[PDB]
């Protein structure tokens, strides 16, 4: 309940510029681990390219 | 729901990309959509739609004296571009001769009656001395797209016809992607791409196919 | 069915008879027998994976049941069919990504 | 991709050595506030707030651009560190 | 109070609550340590008025991504009658929390033939393909499973 | 479809489009009423679909039909996570899992 | 067909597109599907292909922004497949990064 | 030349069906005109369903009344079908009321009566009650647009009022033919004919004029470039 619309609006502040890491299930190679600028979305799941 | 914001980013008399947003839930494609199929349909340009050059039975035969073949010609024809001034005017004969070695280009045109070509050093074809350059050019005021082998159009035995290219439009592409505005995240914003030949603009063609568009809404007024 | 049946989480008819009252919250029969049954309804009780697992009643008032009729219907069953899902109207082609 | 990139690995001898005096200089920047940026005001990268545009605050997206311009030295033994942690904790104060 | 506004007098959400989180569910109160306030809060509380209380919240809230309406509650003391619990506890209270699950995007279909997927995408209606006579379809499954 | 060509309405313009291209793919008899070969595309379990952001039909005929699928147990809800920091291990100082 | 010497179809003679919006915009009006061998004048030589083959090396053309290298890396006489698709990227990582 | 404007013809039968025609227009103006009609027809048109309940002695949707075999689950579901038609266009919110007793299927008609609203549907199920089984519902029925689910409006007029969710849109269905046309001279023009099906609260028509004034609307957007 707390949280205020303009949290969400700081937030997207917060995260410019930098990036995240996926990581999937065995990471049999280099690969398993690359980086990628995170869009907020609403709902739970990560979108994959 | 405010008031969706328009923006337009033209280069020069050809292109221009207009961007309108935010817009409600399925709307960047529910406009767009129908401007794509008008601006296509339905943007009144001028068009070459038949050609007769002195000693040339059909299409497919080779003009002595003269780098290109016919068919050659024909294509450099289909893509002058030329406006009507006279906002009456509906035909248009043009007239070229010329020989020897030379290359003609739409400058060359014998002028005509507030009949404005835009792009003049487009070039027609070569002749080598010896080479006999002779033509008479059909070219109204249409739409859209007619092959040449369905509107037939012979001002005279020998005359041949040419694939109708109206549309001053030369493409459509439009491109609708997520945005959103304070915490309402699914709206519209529409992107909308538009390629002319100059005879119309970009911005202007749009406004046609909006005019158009609303011209519709119209008819649902008297029953029946 | 028969899975309905022996998973034991739908509720049958014993023997022959009629129907005394029916409710979210349970079912009473008349027999033929002129015992009167009151089979009470597991309504909205929480499985073991969290999954509700929920007796809703399939019958009304007076109505007249034959022996092994239905009386409600098991989470997952729908008038006796184990229903694990929904049927839909499903079209097979791509569709620009998702 | 990274804006740019192809021409970054073009200057250095190894790719990792990119890395690095990216991420220095980008440290550079997030200490002294700025102030010590080979930037004009012009190519300041910027990032849309709700409100109205403002300075990129991810001094690497910053010390990337700033490394474009070519005015920035990279190269092993340029300097004492203690002669640079101040004067330019001088030339830009904290 | 806000932050109680659930509760009965006894520390229990009232069943037929909505519950999300953060709530508390159940107050709890253990006393605190040996670690009775040390002096950097001793002087901090000496400032407000309020001296340092002997007690603790160690509330039962929810957890981050869960939540619903409170359903049933069960409390089981000790002194009440049939009820006795493990050695040294007096009390136990139970919960039961509810969701009515939508479906959402992440969440997993599957038929009978091993065709599984991940609901990626819910369009309107007005996106779906749809028969001539106007009728929208459900379901875009994709050929290249097959 | 009988239940159309009776309410007033014969086939319709993309239905064609859509059957000029099934003829040349092989699912219809070329030269036969439309119904003809909408029956012989039904048939196939193929019917036409009309993409809605367009209006415009889909340049082939589609299979299309009634399936049962279920929701299985395993939900985004039931499984997002994250954390900042938070609880460590006795011996190790590492995090939990 | 072999018509008068070389084999040529009758697509290639009806339709002559002087450059390659045009043969789009027939595509567009009904006139032509993008399957269909056609005649275009694309960058002087004026070939035999569809507009489907013409549509594609605009994508690839456009989207690196030189319509000249494009022109190369692409096999435009061919269906594209999982090899020439992975050739086109490795042939356009050579030579434009 | 140019076609000129065609002949709209209008074929409404009862509240619900409608059949618009449009002839003759421009081939290719089928679709242009039918589809975003259709997609404004699908999406934006005002209506009404019920939004929240209050019954008697219940504090959540998960909750069964004796008496009565439906659980609430299944009651706040029969009164999502549930349609009212608002007569007075300035109303924004109502607040139905029910209460029955012994032996009766409560059908949706049982209602108490306002005026200004019309039960479009009276021959509606709700809840079956056998001797002994009560009931008191106060539902609070909104015109709204859309879809807006429970989960997202919180509308609670007493303190154990169930929110429920709103199939705002009165459109049933909306499907639209395009079938060939000649004026005499001219072959391959279209004839656009546009089905719709429909609750009441809003009908076919006024639902097709509403589709067309929001497009008309949305085109002036077009006014003011930067």
């Amino acid at each position: 309940r707390d949280i205020k619309d303009e949290v969400w609006d700081a937030l997207e502040e917060v995260i410019h510029g930098k990036v995240v890491l996926l990581n999937r299930a065995p990471t049999l190679h280099r690969l398993g681990i690359q980086a990628f600028q995170p869009v907020l979305v609403e709902g739970q799941s990560i979108q994959l390219h | 729901l405010k008031a969706p914001v328009f923006t337009v980013r033209t280069q020069g008399r050809e292109y221009g990309e207009f961007v309108l947003e935010p817009l409600e839930r399925g709307f960047g494609v529910t406009l767009g959509n129908p401007l794509r199929r008008i601006l296509l349909s339905s943007i009144p340009g001028t068009a070459v739609t038949s050609v007769y050059i002195e000693d040339v039975l059909h299409e497919f035969s080779t003009i002595p004296g003269v780098k290109e073949d016919v068919v050659e010609i024909i294509l450099n024809l289909k893509e002058l571009v030329v406006r009507f001034l006279n906002p009456s005017l509906q035909t248009v004969t043009l007239l070229l001769k010329a020989e020897g070695p030379k290359e003609v280009k739409a400058r060359d045109f014998l002028p005509v009656a507030d009949v404005e070509i835009m792009n003049p050093d487009l070039h027609i074809a070569t002749l080598e001395e010896g080479g006999r350059l002779n033509m008479e050019v059909r070219v109204d005021r249409g739409v859209g797209y007619v092959p040449a082998e369905k509107h037939g159009i012979k001002d005279r035995i020998n005359a041949i016809p040419v694939d109708a290219v109206f549309s001053p439009v030369r493409r459509v592409a439009f491109q609708v992607e997520d945005t959103r505005l304070g915490q309402r995240t699914d709206l519209d914003k529409l992107t909308l791409r538009i390629w002319t030949d100059g005879s119309v603009t970009p911005l202007e063609a749009l406004n046609q196919a909006v005019e158009i568009l609303r011209e519709h809404l119209t008819y649902f007024s008297n029953p029946q | 069915e028969r899975v309905v049946r022996d998973s034991l989480a739908a509720l049958y008819a014993e023997e022959d008879g009629e129907v005394a009252k029916v409710d979210g919250n349970r079912i009473v029969v008349r027999y033929e027998d002129g015992r009167l049954v009151e089979y009470p309804l597991r309504r909205f009780y929480r499985s073991n994976q969290g999954t509700a697992l929920d007796q809703r009643p399939r019958v009304v008032v007076g109505q007249r049941v034959r022996k092994g009729d239905l009386l409600a219907d098991g989470p997952a069953s729908e008038n006796g069919f184990l229903a694990l899902g929904q049927n839909v109207l499903v079209a097979i082609m791509p569709f620009d990504g998702y | 991709a990274e804006p740019g990139i192809d021409k970054l690995f073009g200057m250095v001898d190894s790719k990792y050595r990119l890395t690095v005096v990216v991420a220095k200089r980008a440290q550079q920047l997030l200490r002294h506030g700025f102030k010590n940026t080979v930037l004009e005001p012009e190519e300041r990268p910027k990032m849309q707030t709700l409100e109205g545009l403002f300075d990129d605050p991810n001094a690497v997206t910053w010390a990337m651009k700033e490394l474009l311009t070519g005015r920035l030295v990279f190269g092993e033994n340029l300097v004492p560190e203690d002669r640079l942690q101040k004067e330019m904790e001088r030339l830009y104060p904290v | 109070e806000a932050a109680l506004r659930d509760l009965d007098e006894e520390g229990v959400v009232r069943i037929g609550a909505e519950v999300k989180p953060g709530d508390i569910l159940v107050g709890r109160t253990s006393f605190k340590g040996e670690s009775e306030p040390t002096p950097e809060e001793r002087l901090l509380r000496s400032i407000f008025g309020e001296k340092a209380r002997d007690v603790k919240d160690t509330s039962l809230r929810v957890p981050p991504g869960e939540g619903g309406i409170v359903v049933r509650t069960v409390r089981l003391r000790r002194g009440d009658p049939g009820v006795e619990l493990k050695p040294g506890v007096r009390e136990v209270v139970r919960v039961y929390v509810a969701q009515k699950r939508k479906l959402q995007v992440g969440d997993k279909l599957a038929n009978r033939h091993g065709n599984k997927g991940v609901v990626a995408k819910i369009l309107p209606v007005e996106d779906m393909p749809h028969l001539p006579d106007g009728t929208p379809v459900d379901v875009i499954l994709n050929p290249l499973g097959v | 479809f009988g239940k159309r060509k009776g309410e007033g309405f014969g086939v319709d313009k993309r239905e064609v489009e859509v059957l000029r291209r099934a003829e040349k793919l092989g699912l219809v008899t070329p030269g036969k009423t439309p119904e003809e070969q909408l029956k012989e595309l039904f048939l196939q379990g193929k019917v036409v679909l009309y993409d809605g952001r367009t209006g415009e039909p889909i340049e082939g005929p589609i299979v299309v039909g009634q399936m049962f699928i279920m929701k299985l147990y395993h939900m985004v809800e039931d499984k997002m996570h994250a954390r900042s920091t938070g609880p460590y291990s006795l011996i190790t100082q590492q995090p939990l899992g | 067909i072999k018509v008068a010497g070389r084999e040529t179809s009758v697509g290639r003679l009806k339709y002559v597109f002087a450059n390659p919006d045009e043969a789009l915009l027939a595509v567009a009006h009904g006139i032509v599907d993008l399957q269909d061998v056609v005649t275009v004048r694309y960058m002087g030589k004026r070939l035999e292909t569809s507009p489907g083959r013409i549509l594609f090396a605009r994508i690839v053309a456009e989207a690196v922004e030189d319509e000249k290298v494009a022109w190369e890396l692409i096999q435009l006489d061919v269906p594209q497949e999982k090899n020439s698709l992975k050739d086109l990227v490795y042939q356009a990582f050579l030579r434009l990064g």
